[PDB]
């Protein structure tokens, strides 16, 4: 993976999110 | 000359029809008997491009590990897209076990045997296989378990190296074991050990490795996932049938200039995962009683590293997608059909 | 390093609100006026690799063709998995205006300025530009029409030219006029002409490059198509909203040894295969009048046999290898 989701969260912790496979990594 | 070709390649493995063990079980009705006459045949003064990081073999091998965790590990309940399943969800027998992927009539599986292939370009020590070597599928992020190592030297890998974003394959050339386990008689504690200066010393040739691709003047670090799913945060891994989130801070805090003779990571056994077959969250069951223990060679690694100077080069472990775990063990391999 | 990147381009076009024409009609709503204000930054010692045939503009540019054919050119029927559609398929004015592709704030696109660039590799005149130039959205087979010339030279590209199931992508550096007319008063019987001398000099040309590129040693034929849609089998087009299927065996039957216009014939066709999606549509039968367009070939999708002979043959279909015969020198990246 939900990348939007993931951008969301990993926003939230001051970095960009991204896909690795269905999970969310942060940047 | 002979073109890669997208085929249905069946797998062969030693599954026994009487052990309930799952890999087992979906073997026994999806897998034929491992190759009772293999044949590797050397061709003679061919020079094949390989390209590790587009192969429809890992495609194929992923949909097949989807199906197999698909029809064995149910969960209790599953969210996928708003939308709720609740089914039974019954604890198994989960081990895995060496499958081979074989070519079709029409078909030929490549090889590349040349040391220290990098995994893509040409390869000038090609041979035939009907078969790829027995490869476990084992599921888990940040550290590759019970692979194959490397012949001579660690190697890392990267579909380019100069692109941040782009994950890299560690494949270790020495196993370090360790040690996860659930004690007999809180229930989702656990941990994991392994040696202390093994790990030093891996790390240290890797940091070697590192920086033969990026430049001898950059120092290395290595630093904890900086976030995201737990699933990509923690080394996680199935021991048992249960699903395992191990703290990995220790294994991935390092610089070049540096007690204790065991590394202890905390690891939980949890209910709630995200899964990695589909993009959605799955429930499963407590864990069952009794000592729950996996003794892994942790035989490779994924990692990444943070884009750009000044002079450092930081990385962190990753994963999630599995085909790299897939591709970690079939970067050697190529269809190609016969015409 | 600016990375490549995914993002939502925006289209501009000189296309007018009071044009009827369907082309006019979408940019319109779609698109922005053509950039009043243009500029080319050369980008000084920056070399930057290419690959025309892994470049999402490509597919942007692909979506949004179909989706003009979608909202412009309805046919009274169409069947897609067996399942049918009908509805009102009015005739409509088309005639293909230049589409340029534009990057949103936070990306910029990178062209190579590199002579006889052959579309991937590294690329060392290298610079950004705020759009693309203006591309007219040619649907057609076997040949490439209205679009950009070779500037020194004829270039042919591929993918892999030692794999014979890659196209390859002709461009020319001399247009050849080529006119198609139904005529004014078969409603269905049309014909191309084009110049017969013209047309046997580019052959030799090409044939010059393809040998350059697969051996001084290798003798190069063209021939015909080996079969398959009516689509692919002859140049296929629209000109003024009728399918044209035009004969090209005159076009394509040519060896290095050996009137004065070529006249292709042509049929108007109500019945096609779809090039947006798997499918059948059937459109009404032709306008009355003289139906006619005069074109500049430009280029050629060209398949080899393989297997001391190469044998060619007029390609085509897919039309992603059309947009990029006009996208090969441009590439998005994200500004960080
Ligand atoms: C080619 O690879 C095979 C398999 O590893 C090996 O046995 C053989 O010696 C190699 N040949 C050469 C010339 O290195
Ligand atoms: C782990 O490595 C040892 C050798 O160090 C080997 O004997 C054993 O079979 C390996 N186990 C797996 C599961 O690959
Ligand atoms: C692994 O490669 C290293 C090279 O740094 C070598 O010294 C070592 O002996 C190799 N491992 C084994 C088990 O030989
Ligand atoms: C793999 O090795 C070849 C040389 O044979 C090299 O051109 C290529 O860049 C290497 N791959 C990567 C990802 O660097
Ligand atoms: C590798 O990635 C970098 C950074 O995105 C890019 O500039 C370069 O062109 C890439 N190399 C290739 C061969 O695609
Ligand atoms: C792992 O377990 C094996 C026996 O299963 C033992 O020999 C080894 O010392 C253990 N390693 C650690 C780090 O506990
Ligand atoms: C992982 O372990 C470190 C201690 O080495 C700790 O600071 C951190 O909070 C742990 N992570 C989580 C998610 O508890
Ligand atoms: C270097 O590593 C040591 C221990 O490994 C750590 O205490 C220290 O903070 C690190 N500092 C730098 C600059 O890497
Ligand atoms: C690695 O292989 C050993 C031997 O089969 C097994 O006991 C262990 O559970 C495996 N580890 C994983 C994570 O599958
Ligand atoms: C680079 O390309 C531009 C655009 O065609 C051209 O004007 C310029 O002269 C070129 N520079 C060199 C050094 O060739
Ligand atoms: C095109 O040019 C590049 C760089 O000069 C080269 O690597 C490639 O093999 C050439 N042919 C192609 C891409 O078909
Ligand atoms: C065709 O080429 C001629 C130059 O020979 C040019 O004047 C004309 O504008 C071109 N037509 C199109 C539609 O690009
Ligand atoms: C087309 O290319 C040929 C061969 O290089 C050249 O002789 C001719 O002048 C070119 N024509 C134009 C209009 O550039
Ligand atoms: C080009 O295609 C040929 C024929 O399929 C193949 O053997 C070769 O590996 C391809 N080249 C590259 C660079 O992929
Ligand atoms: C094409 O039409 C133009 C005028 O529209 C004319 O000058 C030219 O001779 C025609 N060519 C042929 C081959 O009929
Ligand atoms: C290229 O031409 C020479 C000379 O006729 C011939 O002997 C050779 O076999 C040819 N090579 C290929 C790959 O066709
Ligand atoms: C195309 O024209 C040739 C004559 O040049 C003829 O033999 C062939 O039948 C024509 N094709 C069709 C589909 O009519
Ligand atoms: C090519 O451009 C000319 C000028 O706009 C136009 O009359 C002709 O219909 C175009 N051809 C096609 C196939 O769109």
């Amino acid at each position: 993976x939900n990348l939007h989701f993931c951008q969301l969260r990993c926003k939230s912790l001051g970095l960009l999110g991204r896909c690795a496979x269905t999970y969310c990594a942060c940047v | 000359v002979w073109k890669e070709a997208t085929t249905t390649l069946f797998c062969a493995s030693d599954a026994k029809a009487y052990d309930t063990e799952v890999h087992n079980v979906w073997a026994t009705h999806a897998c034929v008997p491992t190759d009772p006459n293999p044949q590797e045949v050397k061709l003679e003064n061919v020079t094949e491009n390989f390209n590790m990081w587009k192969n429809n073999m890992v495609e194929q091998m992923h949909e097949d590990i989807i199906s197999l965790w698909d029809q064995s590990l149910k969960p209790c309940v599953k969210l996928t897209g708003g939308s709720v399943i609740t089914q039974a969800c019954p604890k198994v027998s989960f081990e895995p076990i060496p499958i081979h992927y074989c070519a079709p009539a029409g078909f030929a599986i490549l090889k590349c045997n040349d040391k220290k292939f990098n995994g893509t370009g040409p390869c000038t020590n090609v041979s035939t296989v009907q078969c790829t070597h027995g490869i476990r599928p084992v599921v888990s992020t940040q550290l590759l378990l019970n692979g194959s190592l490397a012949e001579e030297e660690i190697v890392i890998r990267s579909e380019n190296f100069t692109n941040n974003a782009k994950t890299i394959i560690v494949q270790l050339n020495e196993s370090v074991v360790i040690n996860c386990t659930r004690p007999n008689n809180d229930i989702r504690q656990a941990h994991c050990n392994l040696s202390k200066t093994q790990w030093e010393n891996t790390l240290e040739q890797i940091a070697i490795k590192l920086k033969e691709q990026f430049g001898n003047n950059k120092t290395i670090i290595f630093n904890p996932s900086s976030g995201g799913d737990p699933e990509i945060v923690t080394h996680s891994f199935n021991c048992g049938g249960e699903f395992f989130y191990c703290n990995s801070t220790q294994l991935f805090t390092w610089n070049d200039t540096r007690t204790g003779r065991n590394i202890t990571l905390p690891c939980r056994i949890k209910q709630i995962i995200n899964m990695w077959q589909e993009v959605g969250k799955a429930m499963y069951a407590p864990p069952i009683r009794g000592q729950i223990r996996c003794s892994s060679n942790i035989t490779g690694l994924l990692l990444t590293r943070d884009g750009g100077t000044n002079g450092t080069e930081i990385f962190r472990p990753g994963g999630g997608d599995m085909r790299d775990n897939w591709r970690s063990e079939l970067y050697k391999y190529k269809v190609v059909k016969i015409e």
